[PDB]
């Protein structure tokens, strides 16, 4: 019941720049022993979380200088002095001072910062083979945005609707660093038939312009 | 009556239970009593008892070691 | 030095199962070892923990009494016996060394599935556009399915197709995924866009072809 | 006075050297001591220091084990 | 200093007969622990020794049971039921409980039990390669005899010398089960051609005359 | 379970010498072991005994202040390291591992000699009767070399011979040997009869004939 609080949750950072993550303790980490016992982890995607810098500020075998741990106390700082392409994913710090139970810090996510974009919408209506079926999963793909932060409003004749609305979002983009999101609407066949025109909308830190993509059952 | 070792007024206990380092001070500390202060203990008989089991420090009486477990002694004065 | 878990699988509630952690590279019985697993979150939490000898063990609050960590010095290999798994002990599993006050190396994990769902093939829906542009987005509504993997794989005109792989759904116990292709305008509806879903789990190939 | 543990009128003496049998009840007898018995020690809190020492029956304190070293108390009455 | 003292040196046995070898100790060998640390082990040739029988009747893995040990405090008794060919070779025995130092016994030879052999004889003159360079050997052979137990007695003019003898014996022959031996007289060659008569004597249990093989240098 | 002794060699007096003895098939840091070496006299005389963890040592008498027994529990390896080297130190050295009590497996062993003798070829001089029977039997005298290992090859017109090849005497510093062979009367001298004398050490052979 030791909590470790980290951050940011994301932090957007070009190459060559430096990052700096906070993780702070629910009470204090200083053993006995003199020793402060906060350590950092890399998570690198498709892997396993690997030691970085174990009490403090002491770097593991193989990591370079660039990365500096430091805090006291509570407080705690990672810092990369100059952020490598090698170094994004997701950093944990970890406490083993007051244990068990052996506690992390919920992650840390470096990750690319790019130019803004806004999203490339479409929507689709449901295909007969779904609705002959009895449903209606109208889809809307919000491709290659940056940043990651995205509101998606379903509109059925004009009024929004928030019943059976699922969204998946991408991970970075490792060909251009954006993001893309799927939302589908879920309805009844019955439901769908009842209604003619549907829209999603999209706002974005780009245009003060939402993205309007909508089709009319009537068309 | 000291069940254990007795040296200058104080009388230590062995607990040959293997702990982590705060569950024995924890035990010691509900038993009224200490673990064993290290440069007390250090040029006296008791080394060869206490050797290697947890001080009040957090180390073993004489690499990190925090996270491994060493047997202990209750100290408490008569 | 290297760890390696094994035996991980998908298992019913109320089932047993029994991972392993073969090490290598280090004298093993020198070493305190955990278990740590890293949940859908994407969280890690700290399971087991285990002396050298094996004579002290640990556990979280969440597996305490279900749980059972052991060791065999003798052929380098950590367990841990599971019983009684919810579908809160879904995760990846990962044994970890204890070095400085640390987890200095970890294996590559082994992944764990509690779910009293069954195997089910995925319905293959084709998204195209009502009744424009430089370019076409494309889709395709892979829903209901279990367990999780499958792979969409899109026939195009063009070599120029950008794909993007949404990632599963858990919706009322079963998976549903979605992936778009981006193709030319000049080449769809000119050209033959098909996506190909396999589903490994319930031997299913389902080809729809996107027709405007 | 009894640098060690304290039982019934007899002074036990931790020996930490390592020793096989026969030189450990050699060295306890010159000091006009004898090794400790089984019986005595083996239910009372004495055990928990003395388990794994060499007894006065040849054997550590609890496969053949004549031909190894253990460490060894000297008992002396007072 | 723990003496231990084997008896016999040699025991001649035939196949399929019992055989008895003793082991005795300058003082008990009963530990304080009640057991008692007196073993038996076997040299073949060209082997190194394994270990028979442990703490005086305990027959180590592998060791059949037609060999059994006994015994207590000072003496003690290997056994062999019915002697095999495998059985061949040196028995040692050994304690371990008043230690240091651990010590052997000096070992029993188990042999092959045969007829008895005269020894074939056979004396030769100095070649004359070694004459010419100022060394008289004067060698005999005694081939062949049963049992090992043999005098030889070298005459120069009918007078025995036991200047510069060497004597050297086989091993059991694997093929008849016989010993032989090797004698060499080693003289100057000027004092080698003050004397006439070279000879050889054999006394062998198996007949109350000597083998006698001669040379006269003037023949 | 294996034991291995390496090392042994030909060393002047006052030499040193280290021999080594590798292990297999068992935990080796468990195990307690000792050196034990069988002199030219075929004794066996114990030399030296460490602990599992090598905090105890014991030397015999003759070799204390002299010989070092340590071990390496890493490399499952012991050793015996000599110093100051006397003639009384030549043996077959054996490292034998307790259990019961006893010595309950060992090596092959290992060869050391202590000599300030010079490597000397032999002088090899046939062996004919001076000037009868079923059979005749002819030698080589083999004398006056070092070290040890020599082979006598004997060359006749029959195949039906027996060979007797006699134990070299430590004879003035050097080994004397001799070698018989019984042949047909009807083969010798009637037929050459040679005995061949190789000397591996000095790098020679010496052919005889045995003339009448
Ligand atoms: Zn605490
Ligand atoms: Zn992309
Ligand atoms: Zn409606
Ligand atoms: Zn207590
Ligand atoms: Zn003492
Ligand atoms: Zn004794
Ligand atoms: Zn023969
Ligand atoms: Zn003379």
């Amino acid at each position: 019941d030791v909590v470790m609080t980290q951050t940011p949750l994301s932090l957007p950072v070009s190459l060559g720049d430096q990052a700096s993550i906070s993780c702070r303790s629910s009470q204090s980490l200083i053993h006995t022993n003199g020793n402060t016992y906060l350590h950092w982890y890399l998570q690198k995607p498709g892997q396993s979380p690997k030691l970085l810098i174990y009490k403090v500020s002491n770097r593991f075998s193989g990591v370079p200088d660039r990365f500096s741990g430091s805090g006291s106390g509570t407080d705690f700082t990672l810092k990369i002095s100059r952020v490598e392409a090698e170094d994004l994913g997701v950093y944990f710090c970890s406490q083993s001072t007051h244990i068990p139970p052996w506690t992390f810090g919920g992650g840390t996510k470096l990750e690319i910062k790019r130019a803004d974009a806004a999203p490339t919408v479409s929507i689709f209506p449901t295909i007969s083979e779904q609705l002959t079926s009895g449903g209606a999963s109208v889809v809307c793909f919000l491709n290659n945005f940056y940043p990651k932060d995205i509101n998606v409003k379903w509109k059925i004749d004009g009024s929004e609707r928030q019943n059976g609305v699922l969204n998946s979002w991408t991970d970075q983009d490792s060909k251009d660093s954006t993001y893309s999101m799927s939302s589908t609407l879920t309805l009844t066949k019955d439901e769908y038939e009842r209604h003619n025109s549907y829209t999603c909308e999209a706002t974005h830190k780009t245009s003060t312009s939402p993205i309007v993509k909508s089709f009319n059952r009537n068309e | 009556s000291c069940n254990g070792l007795y040296y200058q007024g104080s009388c230590y206990i062995l607990h040959s239970d293997y702990q982590m380092f705060s569950d024995a001070a924890a035990n010691c500390t509900a038993e009224s009593s200490t673990l064993p202060n290290k440069s007390d203990v250090m040029i006296t008989w008791l080394i060869d008892y206490v050797e290697d089991t947890w001080g009040s420090d957090g180390n073993p009486i004489t690499s990190d070691v925090s996270q491994e477990v060493r047997k202990y002694f209750c100290v408490k004065t008569m | 030095v290297k760890l390696v878990e094994s035996g991980g699988g998908l298992v019913q509630p109320g089932g047993s199962l029994t991972l392993s952690c073969a090490t290598s590279g280090f004298t093993f019985s020198d070493y305190y070892i955990y278990w740590v697993r890293q949940t859908p979150e994407k969280r890690l939490e700290w399971v087991a923990y285990i002396s050298n000898s094996g004579g002290n063990t640990y556990y979280s609050d969440a597996v305490k009494g279900r749980f059972t960590i052991s060791r065999d010095n003798a052929k380098n290999t950590l367990f841990l016996q599971m019983s009684r798994l919810k579908s809160e002990d879904t995760a990846v599993y990962y044994c970890a060394r204890q070095w400085g006050g640390a987890m200095d190396y970890w294996g590559q994990g082994t992944s764990v599935t509690v779910s009293s769902a069954k195997t089910t093939p995925p319905s293959v829906y084709p998204l195209a556009p009502g009744c424009t542009g430089s370019s076409v987005t494309l889709g395709c509504l892979v829903k209901g399915y279990f367990p999780e993997s499958v792979t969409v794989t899109w026939n195009s005109g063009s070599l120029s197709s950008s794909v993007h792989t949404f990632p599963a759904l858990l919706q009322s116990g079963l998976y549903t995924m979605s992936s778009s292709v981006t193709v030319p305008s000049s080449t769809w509806p000119s050209q033959t866009v098909t996506c190909s879903v396999a589903h490994p789990a319930s031997s299913t190939t389902v080809d729809k072809k996107l027709e405007p």
